[PDB]
């Protein structure tokens, strides 16, 4: 039944935000929090994100969290702004200065009580807690420090429940600062131990996104956020609305996950925008599976799927759908492994996204995701061997030590997505 | 007269439960509020179709079953739906959270907490039962509380009611309806732990109806209403000498005696003829020859499979309508001649027919048409073999690498329990093969 | 593209198929344990039908007829002659035949022994037709296709398996003129290339020692005992409304006596074709029995009779 | 072909033709459950001893 969504730092809390002005306006649900849609499948699975209050307001599962206060006052000034809890706002006022160590020993670690208060207040009210979802980024230090840090001490406290990230991966070519691959490798290693899900949404691909298939010269942070809450939308719908597949966290994760560290999930999503012609079933299929849909920058020819999961939204023709899902699994059955038969699952929602007659949204688990993570280790091997950019870390108390522990378990993960594209 | 108890497991036993006294319903005269006005004896008696309704002294019928889910949503739509009236709210029972399509879930974890409820609230309607003969048990194979909880459920009934007669109907899985894709390993443990507690499972492989419904319903894309229509008639035609007058399996024991003569070779293959559409405006009536004939294609049975390539150890021919035995014999006749009905040497080679004279009843709106006479046959054949084979291999596959293990270990169940159901499927396997070959 | 598997690798007359099937440009070949495909190229022993048909979205094919089996192995031909009523007890192509569990002249075979006195016991044809020159016994293999639907093809080119030794009834411990295989011959080849003597020159001989036709004095017969063998066996091994489809490649041994009566010696599942037709037989599998079903973007006789009565 | 035991009422009628002749106990199930549960909480305190370390 109930989700708690966590939302840390600038990219978290941006994208966090976008996601619930998208599924607010799916559900019917404006920004004062009364319901004016059309429909009761709206309303049928709204408890899974929403909780209500007095006068038939709907109030999101939300706690909003940064070291900084400048994107949350952003977050109360943007359209639904107040929509969420007051209480659920919970920021210090130092900043992390782009930095994990901050995030996850000195900083964060004084505000962190404070938000697991907030966390169990929410929790306590649940019928029956599912578990959790986290955004944010990795490359900063408040969502990929604090972040991780939170999910370390929320398993601790609720160790029998789910937890779900959408973590946004840095790139060179939409990068903040140099010490991006620093603070990604030291998040991947806690994430690897303590999500059981991790949707990988990389700034890699959403830039070649927006540059090469949507033709946006310029992309700025409003265009890949586009990009993500379209694919966020799209990869909760089975939560969301009524339905026989995925349709809770621990669900997915059996149907996804079949080694407990491999749970690293390349999204897709067509048709892509930034238009009038009706997409076909035969076109959002081909297209949801294409290399340029997918929101991870892994060429998956260069590896295997163990496990998919298709959402198809919209009015549409099911015999056309499980038809045209059988034929992309045969034609192209060596990129699915043999050993776990039957290993993609399709779902159809009715109710499309804004905009859309038909869309579709893609989750992989593919093998080629250890591309993401080779990248990010050899920009982190190119500082890391001169020691550059160190003492940034090592003047909040962190040792050498914890750097080439984090490197060698995020090189294990590349060994152990490679012995299974080999099996 | 000796009443049976029906037990509903998880969201395909409790849906196919709610299409079969749906049904039960409309062939008895009951209306959904549970008044019978045909019954002359108010608030008692023990006429045939007591085995399954009990009587209220204010002329309530209530079927003698127990819903059981681990989540709430199935159940809730019996308790909100058109046949609420008719149940008692303590025979409707859901946790929470449910077993998240994983065996070990529904059979230690959660199975250890509700258990103990479930067996209460049986105990109840066994209570109200002058001579109990037992049970019949609705559940998938895939599920996690199908497969799971049921296993636990089988075993504490062999514990609590040990000289009693336990049924199965058991939904094997398909890819084209399934939600899981460790479903394979949910079957063979279930399959393993319960084999010893049943006494006769009719197994119907969700692929075999999916196609009927496609072929001779013109369904594009069947859901499960459409299945569980189908699958209700098959039940009901099962299940209508325990609820009608007649001299053939009206008792649980005459099942296993009729269909079971090996204990672990115990999955009699059903075949059901005819399913004709409702929107088929034009329909020529099918004689008991063509019925009967029709029982022996693969296109009809509840599982696809070929009974050529094994050998029969029981048949019975279950009829509904107008049929006499002289056409039922003369169409006998006719297939000996024509078919490969090789039974195994040890076992007469013959039918047990039953005859019902009252046509099939259907479902007002439903997909299936009305006809004058229909058949279900149940035949123990080795055949059926043929989709353990489908399924252990389908495990091995995953199981090789162990696939998912690690969401049965989390959940406290040992990893030796995969590699000793799989060789208990080895050995049914080999014993079929055995009997068959 | 349509998807195929291999999973007999001895076999010549599949390895051919396979090597044309990839060669059209529209056919892909898998791993032979990937259950995605349209065609399997089955194994010898125990192939795994339980398992086939059960794919969405795949019309599936094989190259194998289950219970073929019944025709195909010494003592179950000679069973299924004796009890089906179609071929019976009287049956007059087949020789008297006995099954045993551990002119009199009688063979055992099922490692070949031939003798008068004493696994199946076979009446042993003791006036065989004799080819001149050399005064020298044959049998005729005959290749035959059965579709998924059924029909019965008969490729138009046999072959004659002779012997090259001089027959002789006073010596059957002596095999080499006594039993025509191909490895029990290898004077060989010296009437003809490898011991094969091929339909043109057979009928050719027929027409200028014996001023008859091989049609006639022995095809006739040919077709009627392959087209009864295999209609007597149909109810048991159809594919008709099966959930996949069979086809399956034959090989049927005739003897030929001196009176040119055909007998029927074996029905061979799985066999070899001569050298000579492997080309032009395997090309023949690929239009009749594989793109009749998996069509892309005649060298048989097919059987059939409905005399009324 | 022996037709045997016809039996007829109103609702139908029935008959044989013949066209040739030829457990654990609750102590049990409970430890099984107690050890899977034993499993479970063992499990749950070494990750609790990760996260306190
Ligand atoms: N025929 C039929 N099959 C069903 C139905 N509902 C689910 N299934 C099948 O049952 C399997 C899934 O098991 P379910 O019964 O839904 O699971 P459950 O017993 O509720 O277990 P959890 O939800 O894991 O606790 C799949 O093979 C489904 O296709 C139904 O109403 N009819
Ligand atoms: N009843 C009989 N009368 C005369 N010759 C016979 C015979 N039975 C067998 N033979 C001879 O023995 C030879 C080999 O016998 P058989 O047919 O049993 O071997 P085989 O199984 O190897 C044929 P294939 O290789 O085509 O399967 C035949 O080609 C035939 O010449
Ligand atoms: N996709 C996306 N990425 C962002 C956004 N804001 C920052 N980033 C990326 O997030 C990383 C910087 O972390 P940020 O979240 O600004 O730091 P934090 O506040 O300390 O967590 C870099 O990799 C940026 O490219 C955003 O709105 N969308
Ligand atoms: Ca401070
Ligand atoms: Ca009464
Ligand atoms: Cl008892
Ligand atoms: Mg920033
Ligand atoms: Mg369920």
């Amino acid at each position: 039944r109930e989700i708690v969504h966590i939302q840390a730092g600038q990219c978290g809390n941006q994208i966090g935000a976008k996601f619930w002005e998208v599924i607010s306006d799916e559900h019917g649900i404006d920004p004062t929090g009364s319901y004016h849609g059309d429909s009761d499948l709206q309303l049928e699975r709204i408890n899974v994100y929403y909780n209500e209050a007095a006068g038939n307001k709907y109030v999101p599962r939300a706690i909003l969290v940064d070291l900084e206060p400048g994107t949350m006052d952003s977050v109360r000034s943007g359209p639904f702004g107040q929509i969420f809890r007051p209480d659920n706002f919970v920021f210090g006022q130092s900043g992390a200065g782009n930095n994990w160590a901050k995030g996850h020993y000195t900083e964060g670690a004084e505000l962190v009580d404070s938000v697991l208060d907030v966390v169990r207040k929410e929790s306590e009210s649940c019928d029956c807690l599912q578990g959790f979802q986290l955004t944010h980024s990795l490359g900063g230090g408040t969502g990929s420090g604090m972040g991780t840090l939170l999910i370390s001490k929320i398993r601790e406290e609720y160790p029998d429940r789910i937890m779900n990230t959408f973590s946004v991966v840095p790139s060179p070519k939409v990068s903040d600062t140099v010490v991006e691959p620093y603070n990604a490798t030291l998040s991947v290693h806690q994430l690897v131990e303590n999500t059981d899900e991790t949707y990988c949404i990389d700034n890699e691909a959403l830039y070649d996104i927006c540059f090469r298939t949507l033709k946006l010269t310029t992309p700025t942070y409003g265009d890949l956020n586009h990009l993500v809450s379209a694919t966020m939308s799209g990869v909760t719908t089975c939560l969301r609305f009524p339905g026989q597949l995925n349709a809770d966290l621990r669900k997915l994760a059996v149907n996804m996950v079949p080694f407990p560290r491999l749970h690293f999930f390349m999204p897709g999503f067509a048709p892509l925008t930034s238009q009038y012609r009706a997409l076909t079933v035969p076109e959002l299929t081909q297209q949801m599976f294409d290399a340029k849909n997918m929101m991870a920058a892994c060429d998956p020819r260069h590896g295997r799927y163990l496990t998919v999961a298709a959402v198809f939204r919209g009015r549409m023709s099911m015999k056309e759908v499980d038809e045209q899902m059988l034929n992309v699994q045969n034609k192209n059955s060596s990129y699915f492994v043999e050993w776990i038969p039957n290993n993609v699952k399709t779902a159809v929602c009715d109710i499309p996204p804004r905009g859309l007659k038909m869309s579709a949204t893609f989750i992989g688990n593919s093998t080629a995701i250890q591309e993401l993570f080779k990248r990010i280790s050899e920009q982190f091997t190119a500082m890391f061997r001169r020691k550059a950019f160190l003492h940034w870390y090592t003047g909040e108390g962190m040792d050498e030590m914890e750097f080439t522990e984090a490197e060698s378990n995020m090189n294990d993960l590349v060994s152990e997505y490679q012995q299974y594209q080999d099996a | 007269m000796r009443e049976c108890i029906s037990i509903h497991v998880g969201q395909a036993g409790v849906q196919i439960g709610n299409a079969c006294w749906e049904l039960y319903c409309l062939e008895h005269g009951i209306q959904p509020d549970g008044q019978m006005p045909s019954d002359k004896t108010i608030g008692g008696g023990d006429d045939s179709f007591n085995t399954f309704f009990s009587e209220t002294g204010a002329g309530k019928h209530v079927p003698r079953a127990v819903f059981v889910d681990l989540e709430p949503t199935v159940i809730d739509e019996v308790r909100t739906g058109t046949y609420r009236q008719l149940f008692h709210p303590e025979q409707l029972i859901t946790g929470k959270e449910d077993a998240a399509n994983n065996y070990a879930r529904g059979h230690y974890t959660i199975g250890k907490e509700i258990i103990d409820l479930v067996l209460d609230r049986i105990r109840k309607l066994a209570d109200q039962c002058t001579g109990l003969q037992g049970f019949l048990v609705f559940h998938s194979f895939g599920g996690g509380t199908g497969s799971g909880f049921t296993s636990l459920l089988m075993e504490r009934l062999s514990v609590d009611y040990g000289k009693k007669s336990k049924l199965e109907f058991s939904i094997y899985p398909a890819p084209q309806v399934s939600t899981a894709v460790v479903e394979p390993y949910n079957s063979i443990l279930t399959t393993h732990t319960t084999l010893e507690h049943s006494d006769c499972a009719f197994m119907v492989d969700n692929e075999a109806i999916y196609d009927i419904c496609r072929r001779n319903l013109d369904i594009e894309r069947p859901t499960y209403t459409n299945l569980n229509r189908l699958i209700s008639q098959i039940v009901s035609s099962i299940t209508a000498s325990l609820r009608f007058d007649g001299a053939l399996n009206v008792d649980l024991t005459e099942f296993q005696t009729n269909l079971v003569p090996y204990p672990r070779i115990h999955f009699p293959l059903a075949t059901y003829a005819p399913v004709i559409s409702a929107e088929k405006a034009y329909h020529e009536q099918l004689s008991v020859a063509e019925i009967t004939n029709a029982c022996f294609e693969p296109a009809n049975q509840m599982v696809k499979c070929d009974p050529r390539h094994g050998k029969y150890m029981a048949c019975c021919l279950l009829y509904r309508g107008d049929v006499v035995p002289k056409d039922v014999n003369a169409a006998i006749a006719t297939i000996k001649t024509k078919r490969s009905i090789q039974f195994v040497d040890w076992c007469p080679t013959g039918f047990k027919v039953g005859i019902n004279y009252q046509p099939p009843t259907v479902v007002p709106g439903g997909d299936l048409a009305k006809v004058q006479r229909a058949v279900c046959m149940l035949s123990n054949t080795t055949a059926i073999a043929e989709a353990w084979a489908r399924l252990d291999h389908k495990f091995d596959l995953m199981y090789a690498k162990r696939a998912f293990v690690h969401w049965y270990v989390g959940e406290g169940m040992e990893e030796g329990e995969f590699s000793e159901a799989r060789e208990d499927m080895a050995a049914l396997e080999k014993d079929y093969e055995e009997v068959g070959v | 593209m349509y998807t195929f598997v291999v999973r007999d690798e001895n076999s010549s007359v599949y390895a051919e198929v396979s090597r044309l099937l990839l060669a059209t440009g529209q056919w892909k070949r898998l791993r032979k344990d990937n259950p995605r495909f349209n065609l399997m190229l089955g194994e010898r022993n125990r192939l795994p039908f339980g398992r086939l048909g059960h794919e969405p979205g795949l019309v599936q094919l094989v190259n194998y007829y289950r219970g073929a089996d019944k025709l195909c192995r010494k003592a179950s031909l000679v069973k299924l002659i004796k009890t089906s009523p179609e071929l019976s007890e009287s049956c007059t192509w087949f020789p008297e035949s006995y099954v045993i569990y551990p002119g009199n002249v009688w063979i055992a075979k099922s490692g070949i022994l031939i003798s008068s006195e004493a696994h199946v016991i076979q009446k042993y044809l003791e006036k065989p037709l004799l080819l001149e020159p050399g005064h020298r016994k044959f049998d005729i293999r005959s290749w035959v296709l059965v579709d998924h639907l059924y029909n019965i093809y008969l490729y138009r080119e046999g072959v004659l398996r002779t012997s090259s030794e001089p027959y002789n009834s006073a010596n059957f411990q002596d095999k080499t003129c006594h039993l025509t295989n191909h490895c029990i011959q290898k004077n060989y080849g010296r009437y003809e290339e490898g011991n094969e003597m091929f339909f043109e020159e057979f009928n050719q001989y027929l027409m200028d020692a014996l001023n008859t036709t091989l049609e006639n004095s022995i095809l006739l017969q040919i077709k009627h005992i392959i087209r009864s063998c295999l209609m007597c066996i149909e109810p048991a091994i159809s594919t008709k409304h099966l959930h996949y489809q069979s086809f399956q490649l034959f090989g049927f041994d005739f003897m030929v006596d001196e009176e040119l009566k055909v007998w029927l010696i074996e029905v061979n599942g799985a066999p070899a074709c001569a050298q000579k037709l492997y080309a032009e037989l395997c090309q023949g599998i690929v239009d009749v029995a594989i793109s009749s079903v998996f069509p892309l973007a005649s060298i048989f006789i097919k059987l059939h009779h409905h005399h009324h009565h | 072909m022996e037709v045997i035991e016809l039996n007829k009422c109103t609702s139908g009628q029935s008959f044989e033709v013949i066209l040739k002749p030829p457990d654990p106990s609750l102590e049990e199930i409970q430890k099984k459950l107690e050890a899977a549960e034993e499993r479970r909480k063992y499990q749950e305190a070494e990750l609790l001893k990760h996260l306190a370390e």
